[PDB]
């Protein structure tokens, strides 16, 4: 008869210990825009110098530890579109009939 | 088929109230005018328990009930969820609520 | 005013009368008191009003002890009866206001007014689960 | 015929002609686009009749 | 807004409730409390522009499934979705450079989107779904 | 005709309440090409598209730019790009016309619209001349696969990556053909069998094609009466 | 004012929220329109149910399951 749901997540129930944690460091991270965010990561644990922080944005790391700049590619371009169907002298050939069209526009 | 009792039963999904009906354990629907009433006693924390620590405090609640296993005083009644529901949406509103 | 709390309680009395049923006039008193709360001003005066407005009458003579002094020029004013719907309207706790009507124009002035609800009367307290 | 009705209504007509009044009920029908007369005559039988 | 000095209309508008005549001493009546509402509090009137929408936290608009897997959504995250896509959809217009009758037309679907998710059937048609 | 016109001009500015229709008399104002027009304008674009290419090559000191020179090779620049700015503005039309036949199916309208018109930019980019053919028809197929990959993508509360959709529509295609010819409703074993498939994966797919309800509707006698509330 | 919720207020203001308070509030651009995944029902990454953006949904749990 009654219908029944979950929120599919898992409930405890334990004592929230102020005072008997893993100890942790504070990572302190500079965004583009120079804002600051004090990411809290464990003691034992990797700090990477990349964090998207708070910020909506990728933050790096407040010290000079150098990540990695791009790793990336160009998606592709117009001109790769145009360059994979047509041919560097047949585009040539194009712009100098459009010099003589301008040419015809200008002076002729 | 009218007779129909709850202590504690199943609660609400989106709200944290219990979930009235005889198809479940079911609380009563302490409705607008018994608000009235018990205000026009005067009766200010009878009132207090029946909207907040019996129906929405959610960390309240179990605190009464161990009060009450326990046998011990009846602990202050914190603040309800359906309030800090409204605020939540009055902040999603653009609106600074402070 | 004196005789329109005299002709408003008699006559409303006069309807429980017909019916057998004993009223006592001091519950009929309460809320005559609620709606004649507020006046009516004309004039700016010197301390910032505007024509028409409804604010109270304690308030009213509460601004003029202080302006008549330093720009004597109080506001006209005029006790005015203002319906139950109404006056309930024209309150100064919005979070109260904000059960009553259309709650987007009950809100949307008061963020731009920025009036800071003081938590005073019951009803508000009732919300957020305060002893009343 | 014998109405004062008739005769304020035939005063109060202020839209006389036949395809006049077709066009007026097909505008007043539409309104956002260009009429057509003939579509008036047979869009009222097309509603109704 | 921003080139807006509020001050400059809002004296302006002093002279004109105190020396003008008519409806038009009304009107400016009717402005001068808005202006000298934004005027008295520390607000200001850049808030009235949006520039970035909040989310109300996802368990006051949860999505629970049933027996069976049935899940249940909360018809908000439906709103948020067309303005999370639109969103997207004018960034990456806006990045990749396309008429500008294109990208007005994203950015005013966008508006009513925003406007539909605040209050659905404010302005227009509101926006249904299943069943209408 | 000037009564008429003028009627219709009276009726047609009222209130302009649907951006739909905002958007339809907005994208009727550019006029319509034919084939040696858009030969023309992707000769244009192709020549701005070298144009900024010798620019990106001339972006180095490769070569010193004469006056004349730099300003007709900026013109050649721009040229290509007012000419396509000019093909997509002719081709909203066609978007249009595309689009006015996939609604019905969850999406927006202009959504639908202006995600063609994204694929219309890439028709557009991707489109050749020399093949000698009316631009509508190749454009066609790049409109249709983004309204069908946005339709795939964006039109459910759950997202689903689309090979699975794809297969939830055949699926359903199937099934709507078999309780048509069939007469009676089939059985999920068959329908595996006519998809070539397992009937637990038949299962798991109809699962997964279950769209959610919302919470809000009165589904209670009671219109105050809410559906979220009963869920324990 | 505090909104750590002592309860005791006696003063409640209202008004408008500028762009700054309302990314002050947050906890991270929600940047896609994916709510849960069709398959194993866990919430998205930067979607509308974003464990990083809003919190974990079991109790003292990272999403990976590391602590
Ligand atoms: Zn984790």
């Amino acid at each position: 008869r009654v219908l029944r749901g979950s929120r599919l997540g898992a409930v405890s129930y334990e004592t929230d210990r102020n005072h008997d944690l893993a100890p942790r460091q504070i990572a302190r991270y500079r965004t583009d825009n120079g804002e600051e965010f004090e990411v809290p990561f464990a003691d034992d644990a990797e700090i990477p110098g990349t964090w998207l922080c708070r910020n909506g944005m990728e933050g790096t790391l407040i010290e000079g530890d150098l990540p990695e700049p791009k790793k990336v590619k160009p998606p592709r371009t117009h001109w790769d579109m145009l360059l994979e169907r047509r041919s560097i002298e047949e585009l040539e050939e194009l712009l100098k009939e459009r010099l003589e069209l301008i040419r015809s526009r200008r002076r002729g | 088929d009218k007779i129909h009792a709850r202590s504690t039963g199943p609660y609400s999904m989106i709200t944290q109230q219990p979930l009235g009906g005889k198809a479940q354990f079911g609380g009563q629907r302490f409705g607008e005018m018994e608000c009235w009433a018990m205000q026009a006693y005067g009766a200010a924390y009878t009132l207090q328990e029946l909207l907040t620590i019996k129906s929405d405090d959610t960390v309240g609640r179990v605190k009464v009930y161990e009060a009450i296993v326990k046998g011990e005083n009846i602990p202050e009644p914190g603040i309800p969820e359906s309030f800090k529901v409204l605020l939540k949406e009055l902040q999603s509103l653009c609106l600074n609520v402070e | 005013p004196r005789e329109v709390q005299i002709h408003l309680v008699r006559e409303v009395q006069e309807v429980y009368r017909a019916q057998g049923v004993s009223i006592h006039d001091k519950h009929i008193e309460v809320i005559v008191r609620q709606m004649l709360r507020r006046v009516t001003i004309i004039d700016s005066g010197s301390t910032e009003f505007l024509p028409g407005s409804l604010i109270d009458r304690a308030e009213f003579e509460a601004e003029n002890r202080r302006v008549v002094a330093e720009g004597g020029e109080p506001a006209a004013g005029r006790p005015v009866l203002m319906g139950i719907t109404k006056a309930s309207l024209a309150t100064d706790s919005w979070l109260s206001a904000a059960s009553f009507q259309e709650t987007t124009r009950v809100l949307t002035d008061a963020a731009i007014n920025c009036r800071s609800d003081k938590l005073n009367g019951l009803k508000e307290n009732v919300i957020i689960g305060k002893l009343i | 015929g014998f109405s004062e009705i008739m005769r304020s209504t035939l005063e109060k007509d202020n839209t006389v002609g036949t395809d006049e009044a077709l066009l007026d009920i097909y505008r007043k029908l539409r309104p956002g686009e260009p009429p057509t007369k003939e579509s008036a005559q047979t869009l009222l039988e097309n509603l109704f009749f | 807004i921003e080139n807006f000095d509020i001050d400059a209309e809002a004296e302006s508008l002093r002279d004109v409730i105190r020396n003008g005549k008519g409806q038009k001493k009304l009107r400016a009546l009717k402005r001068l409390k808005v202006v000298a509402a934004f005027q008295q509090s520390g607000n200001s009137p850049m808030g009235m522009v949006l520039d970035a929408v909040p989310v109300i936290p996802p368990e006051l608009r949860p999505m629970v499934q049933l027996d069976g897997g049935r899940f249940a959504t909360s018809d908000l995250n439906d709103l948020y979705r067309r303005v999370i896509n639109r969103n997207n959809r004018l960034k990456r217009l806006i990045d990749l450079g396309a008429p500008e009758i294109i990208v007005n037309n994203e950015k005013r679907m966008l508006q009513e989107s925003v406007d539909a998710l605040f209050d659905n059937g404010r302005r227009g048609r509101p926006v249904t779904g299943p069943g209408n | 005709s000037e009564a008429l016109r003028q009627a219709r001009k009276d009726a047609e500015l009222t209130a302009s309440a649907d951006s739909v229709r905002a958007y339809l008399k907005q994208i009727g104002k550019v006029a319509l090409l034919n084939a040696e027009e858009e030969v023309e304008l992707a000769k244009r674009i192709e020549a701005g598209l070298y144009a900024t290419q010798l620019m990106t090559e001339l972006s180095e000191r490769g070569e010193k730019l004469p006056a004349a020179q730099r300003r007709d090779m900026m013109w050649i620049c721009r040229d290509g790009d007012r000419a396509k700015n000019h093909l997509l503005e002719a081709n909203l039309r066609l978007v249009v016309s595309l689009a006015k036949r996939y609604t019905g199916r969850g999406m927006a309208f202009l959504d639908l619209i202006q995600e063609g018109n994204l694929g219309l930019i890439r028709a557009v980019e991707k489109f050749d001349y020399t093949k000698g053919y009316k631009f509508s028809t190749y454009a066609t197929w790049w409109i249709r696969q983004a309204i069908t990959r946005a339709m795939a993508d964006q039109a459910r509360t759950i997202r689903i990556p689309v090979h699975m959709v794809e297969v939830i529509n055949k699926l359903g295609r199937i099934q709507r053909e078999l309780l048509q010819d069939l007469g009676r409703e089939p059985t999920p074993e068959e329908l595996a069998k006519e998809m070539d498939i397992t009937p637990e994966k038949v299962l798991e797919i109809q699962q997964y094609a279950r769209e959610p309800i919302s919470l809000d509707q009165t589904i209670g006698d009671e219109g105050d009466s809410q559906l979220g509330d009963f869920i324990e | 004012g505090a909104m750590l919720d002592v309860n005791f207020f006696d003063e409640l203001r209202i008004g408008l929220a500028t762009a700054e308070d309302i990314r002050q509030w947050s906890y991270g651009e929600v940047k896609k329109p994916e709510t849960i995944n069709y398959r194993t029902l866990k919430p998205e990454k930067d979607g509308l149910f974003c464990e990083k953006i809003f919190g974990p949904t079991r109790d003292w749990e990272c999403y990976c399951g590391k602590y």
